[PDB]
């Protein structure tokens, strides 16, 4: 349904933006 | 009506006032300070899985000679070529050096040998050198203490008449530039004091105000480096002088800040007219969530900032992170307490001469009505900025950075008179077989490696057992009977391995190997040494590449890849903060994007004023610190304008934006100007990392305060208009009222 995905875009959106960060990160600290 | 916490905060002003100054009492009395403790625990500079450290653990490992890096040098020269009163003064030198046991932990002694002397001598016979290990990693405390006792050891005893005697090397260069630090740091001071006082007495024009500024200030500071040394002291966490020093200057930053941010906002509510509590209680409402966020922000990108691999900057994360954490507590406890005190007492916070806000909201009138010119202008003078950044050089040499007058300098420069090499950073090559190389064969193998490593394009000397002095220029055989030789014995010893199974060159560079040829020099080392043993019964044999090249090499490796780490971090939590605060996507991308590009023209025009102009390029340390330090006062500074802006957008956009300049932008510009004129004193300071430093910081805040913005940001959101708070809906102006 729309109702949880329209009322929790914010932190869903910062949990995605989180996501990606950490997997390149972590991705480059093995350089 | 009147919130929990403001009037928490008000009413027991006094009795929290008196916790803080006893507890900051107690910090600062039972504990030493924070360059003591940083002292007492300092930490290796060079990661442990930097394979140039790896390389010199196992050198000294095989040839136990000691598990340190740390090397320095000592030369002789005369007025005359050096006969044998400098042998017997050379030779007693030596034998009293290697009586100590705690502080050296090896000797090379090369001009005593014969064999050897023609290559530990100078050509025309004026000088010689000899290299001892020290105790203690570089950055150590160790290092620094076992070096002053060396050089006492020198300075003991009296020379022959006509020689001098020095001390040399990377050692004698750090620890004597920590002492020059540790002088330096008193006329340069006097003239940052005065010209903070002269700068708060332009801003205020007066003296009691910004003698209650300085006093929350000078409060906060002390809170934060009591607090930090305390828990430092009991080996809670880890700490490093160059985090003590960030430190330092970024709580001085963020207290400033946050102390002008709450004068401003509480005289300006006296400005428009209302008594001296609902001002009071209208600043807190109107500010108070605007420090939260701005330095809980800035402490978790601080914190994340200890995800990297260099310990320049992963022993630095804990240390800020904790003392922005205090100093926000300071700044909103303390902080509101005293303006209530001071305020209730009599009359001693008040506006005159009020000619700011006018100016002001002029300029927001003009920003308002022709977005698109000023815009354009704005971005030009960007582009200016930008363009000279592309052509941008580093230096690892830190002899030039420093004044003339050091010890270990005039050491430098009397080896550079006799000798055509850079001679006091050697390097050390080690190739490592599973066979014994004390035989003809595996000595005409050395020899194909040190023909080749020798001609690398601008590799001037090259020792080896081979040929002692650095010249392997010729055809070549050693017959297998100069083993029977002691003088051959004494040079096996100091050449290869005890139990053979190993050999290192001895490889001196030409200029300046700290430069970038220096640096990029090495890979073609190593990779000249593997072609030559391609082929040969040692092939397939492990190399390790020792010395400063290699650390430096490595170091600027780890610095590009941390450099991007920190700065996603940043960025993202920027990002998150700014979506928080205004729930809108194209505000945020908009404010990432302003500070990205005002991060890029400011470094670029400083790149222009110091590599182009004047002549001399920049360090690393200048990069690293100057985006840490701007990067936080742009998201502090941006966070409060887009709040105040988002505040006051209900009666149209126009006279939302014309109000939030006259509003905030004389605070921010205030505060900006403050800190980036204190960091501007630093120009007249000697040392020239801090001069380069103060003003690469200085100039960026001019530049970030004075266009970006108060020109760029502004003009874009009244350009988008409706469309900068997007997925909001907002109207662009209301429905019109009668007259
Ligand atoms: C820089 C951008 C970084 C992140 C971008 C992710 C974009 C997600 C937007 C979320 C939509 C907002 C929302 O909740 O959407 C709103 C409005 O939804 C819409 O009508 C728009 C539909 C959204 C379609 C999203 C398409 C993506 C657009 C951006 C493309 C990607 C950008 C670049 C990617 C990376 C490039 C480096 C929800 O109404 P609400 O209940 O709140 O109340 C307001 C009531 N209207």
């Amino acid at each position: 349904s729309i109702g949880t995905l329209k009322r929790a875009w914010i932190p869903l959106l910062i949990l995605v933006v989180v996501a990606i960060a950490g997997f390149t990160v972590q991705r480059i600290r093995t350089f | 009506a009147r919130p929990f916490i403001p009037r928490m905060i008000r009413t027991f002003a006094v009795p929290i006032i008196l916790g803080w100054l006893v507890t900051i009492a107690v910090l600062n009395v039972t504990v030493p300070q924070l360059e003591t403790v940083g002292q007492i625990q300092a930490v290796s500079m060079s990661p442990d899985a930097a394979p140039s450290m790896i390389s010199m653990k196992h050198i000294g490992k095989v040839f136990e000679e000691g598990d340190s890096d740390s090397a320095a040098m000592i030369v002789l020269e005369g007025q005359r070529p050096l006969g044998d009163a400098a042998h017997a003064f050379y030779d007693q030198m030596i034998g009293r050096l290697q009586a100590d046991t705690t502080h050296v932990q090896s000797l090379q002694d090369f001009w005593g040998d014969p064999l050897t002397a023609t290559g530990a001598q100078s050509s025309d016979g004026k000088a010689a050198y000899v290299q001892v290990k020290l105790a203690g990693n570089q950055g150590e405390s160790l290092a620094n203490e076992s070096v002053e006792a060396v050089k006492t050891i020198v300075e003991r005893l009296a020379p022959p008449p006509g020689v001098k005697v020095y001390v040399t090397g990377s050692a004698a260069l750090v620890a004597d530039q920590q002492q020059a630090g540790d002088r330096s740091l008193q006329v340069i001071e006097a003239v940052t004091f005065t010209v903070i006082i002269v700068m708060l007495l332009l801003v205020y024009r007066s003296i009691i105000t910004s003698a209650i500024m300085l006093t929350m200030v000078v409060l906060g500071l002390l809170a934060t480096r009591g607090g930090v040394a305390f828990l430092g002291f009991h080996r809670i966490i880890g700490l490093s002088t160059f985090a003590t020093n960030l430190l330092v200057v970024l709580a001085i930053a963020a207290a400033t800040d946050y102390a002008i941010f709450l004068i401003g906002r509480y005289q300006e509510a006296r400005g428009l007219g209302q008594d001296r509590e609902s001002a009071y209680y209208t600043m807190f409402g109107g500010t108070a969530h605007v420090v939260l966020g701005s330095g809980l922000t800035i402490a978790g990108a601080t914190f994340c900032l200890s995800f990297t691999r260099l310990p320049y900057f992963q022993t630095l994360g804990v240390p800020l992170a904790i003392g922005m954490v205090i100093v926000v507590a300071a700044a909103l406890t303390l902080g509101p307490a005293i303006i209530a005190v001071t305020s209730r007492f009599g009359k001693l916070l008040e506006p005159k001469r009020m000619a700011r806000v006018r100016g002001w909201r002029k300029v927001g009138a003009a920003i308002v009505r022709w977005p698109g010119p000023i815009l354009v202008g704005a971005v030009a003078l960007a582009l200016v900025g930008l363009l000279t950044l592309p052509g941008y050089r580093t230096n690892y040499n830190d002899r030039n950075y420093l004044p003339a007058d050091l010890p270990a300098n005039e050491g430098y420069a009397a080896a550079e008179r006799h000798f055509s090499q850079a001679r006091m950073n050697p390097e050390v090559l080690m190739v490592e077989s599973d066979h014994d190389m004390r035989n003809s064969a595996d000595f005409l193998v050395i020899n194909k490696i040190a023909k080749a490593i020798f001609a690398v394009e601008g590799i001037s000397r090259v020792q080896a057992i081979t040929r002692p002095d650095g010249k392997p220029i010729e055809s070549f055989y050693l017959p297998p009977e100069v083993f029977d030789n002691p003088d051959f014995q004494r040079g096996l010893e100091q050449f290869l391995s005890p139990d053979g199974h190993a050999v290192r060159f001895i490889i001196s560079h030409e200029g300046d190997p700290m430069s970038q040829a220096g640096i990029a020099r090495i890979a073609k080392i190593k990779t000249a040494a593997k072609e030559a043993i391609k082929g040969t019964p040692l092939e397939g044999s492990a190399i390790y590449l020792g010395g400063t090249a290699a650390m430096f090499k490595d170091l600027s490796d780890g610095n590009t890849y941390d450099l991007m780490i920190a700065g996603i971090s940043a960025l993202c939590l920027i990002f998150i903060i700014m979506l928080i605060t205004t729930r809108s996507v194209v505000a945020a991308a908009v404010i990432v994007g302003t500070v990205v590009l005002s991060l890029g023209a400011s470094f670029g025009l400083s790149v222009l004023i110091w590599q182009h102009i004047l002549g001399i390029e920049l360090h690393w340390l200048v990069l690293a610190m100057a985006v840490i330090i701007l990067l936080a006062v742009g998201a502090d500074y941006n966070l409060l304008l887009v709040a105040r802006l988002k505040e006051e957008i209900h009666a149209g956009i126009n006279t939302g934006i014309i109000r939030a300049m006259g509003g905030s932008g004389s605070v921010v510009t205030a505060a900006g100007l403050v800190f980036a004129f204190t960091m501007m004193s630093f120009a007249v300071s000697e040392l020239t990392v801090m001069a380069q430093v103060g003003t690469t910081i200085g100039m960026g805040l001019l530049f970030d305060t004075l266009i970006v913005r108060s020109f760029m940001t502004p003009s874009i959101a009244a350009l988008l208009g409706k469309w900068f708070w997007w997925p909001q809906v907002v109207r662009q102006r209301p429905i019109p009222q009668p007259w």
